[PDB]
């Protein structure tokens, strides 16, 4: 398991001096979700694209997923997946140069995970608990769902900061209420690691940086995974 | 045309919730927004290089804003103060472009 974090691993938002609103924006109420499809076409080796029309607005009908590398994206490439994630427009690019808008795509990272036998009997749903830790101190939890057996860190984490937006004003669109945060996994087998939930210091947010975390597309047992999430305030 | 805004003229009463919209139609990356001091400049409010992004202009505080497709900008008010008594204008930008909209008249009695 990955080691945790000192005080001084972790982003600081009072570092930060952009809009926190740009990192609220990528959990908000915001996610790519498809059930049952297969990759129509790729730009670069290591990624994959889906049909996958945008269901709240019209903002895609493409959607283009990177994974860490080209035997990711081969691995997912034929199968029938699900998708998971959190898209991106700014910078979402389907060729070499910079700046270039491209209507009907949106991008992400990760987010695949295959769809046989991922599934619940029924219309059933997997609870997983969030503990989440102010100053040390548990005085919070709830659970988020999913209707996969396997599923990506990344739509853990998704849920959970999206509830957590919703009931502790984790981001605002000035800032945050929270100094420093991360968010911890830990699997059956003992495993553990963590994601940074705070912006790298300075005046910009790059999301699909910030994104590009999830490429590993990492995904977790539903049934047996806990997750704890860490604040600090200022 | 390249840009409206709306509404063209509001009045509200201090501490209300106040939203002006902006949709472009040439689909230009930038969107700005702006208020002008009258007898003087423009001064920038928050802008964004696309959906899902804004950054602070010279003059944040009081004002955020949502930029939720290529389209459309919105800047929020959630509690209107006098101060915030002005003319404001919505642009958008790119490719060696800058179109305005035709302004919005705001009074916060």
């Amino acid at each position: 398991s990955q080691p945790d974090p000192m005080p001084d691993d972790l982003h600081k938002s009072s570092e930060f001096t952009g809009t926190m609103g740009n990192m609220k924006y990528l959990y908000d109420d915001h996610y790519v979700s498809a059930t049952k499809v297969k990759s129509v076409d790729k730009f670069l080796a290591h990624d994959l694209i889906y049909n996958i029309s945008d269901k709240k607005l019209k903002n895609y009908d493409k959607v283009k997923t990177e994974l860490l590398n080209e035997d990711l994206a081969k691995k997912y490439k034929d199968e029938v997946v699900d998708v998971y994630g959190s898209n991106y427009y700014v910078n979402c690019y389907f060729s070499s140069k910079d700046n270039v808008w491209w209507p009907g795509k949106t991008c992400m990272y990760g987010g695949i995970t295959k769809h046989e036998g991922n599934h619940f009997d029924n219309g059933n749903l997997q609870n997983v608990l969030v503990r989440v830790y102010e100053n040390k101190r548990n005085t919070i939890s709830f659970e988020v769902q999913t209707d996969k057996k396997s599923v990506t860190a990344q739509e853990l984490d998704i849920k959970a900061r999206n509830f957590l937006i919703n009931k502790k004003n984790l981001y605002e669109f000035n800032s945050s209420p929270y100094e420093t945060g991360y968010i911890k996994f830990i699997e059956n087998n003992g495993n553990t690691f963590w994601y940074d939930m705070m912006p790298a210091p300075g005046d910009k947010f790059d999301q699909s940086k910030y994104l590009m975390m999830y490429n590993d597309n990492k995904t977790v047992d539903s049934k047996s995974v806990k997750i704890e999430v860490h604040l600090t305030t200022k | 045309a390249a840009v409206t805004q709306s509404p063209r003229n509001k009045v509200a009463v201090t501490g209300e919730k106040v939203t002006l919209s902006c949709q472009q139609t040439n689909n230009h990356n930038n969107m700005y927004w702006y208020r002008q001091d009258t007898g003087h400049g423009l001064r920038l409010i928050h802008y964004s290089y696309g959906a899902g992004s804004t950054e602070k202009g010279d003059i944040p505080d009081g004002y955020k804003a949502s930029r939720p497709s290529q389209e459309q900008f919105s800047l929020i008010l959630e509690s209107a103060t006098p101060s915030q008594t002005s003319v404001y204008f919505c642009a958008s930008g790119g490719g060696g472009t800058l179109y305005f909209g035709a302004g919005t008249r705001l009074s916060v009695l």
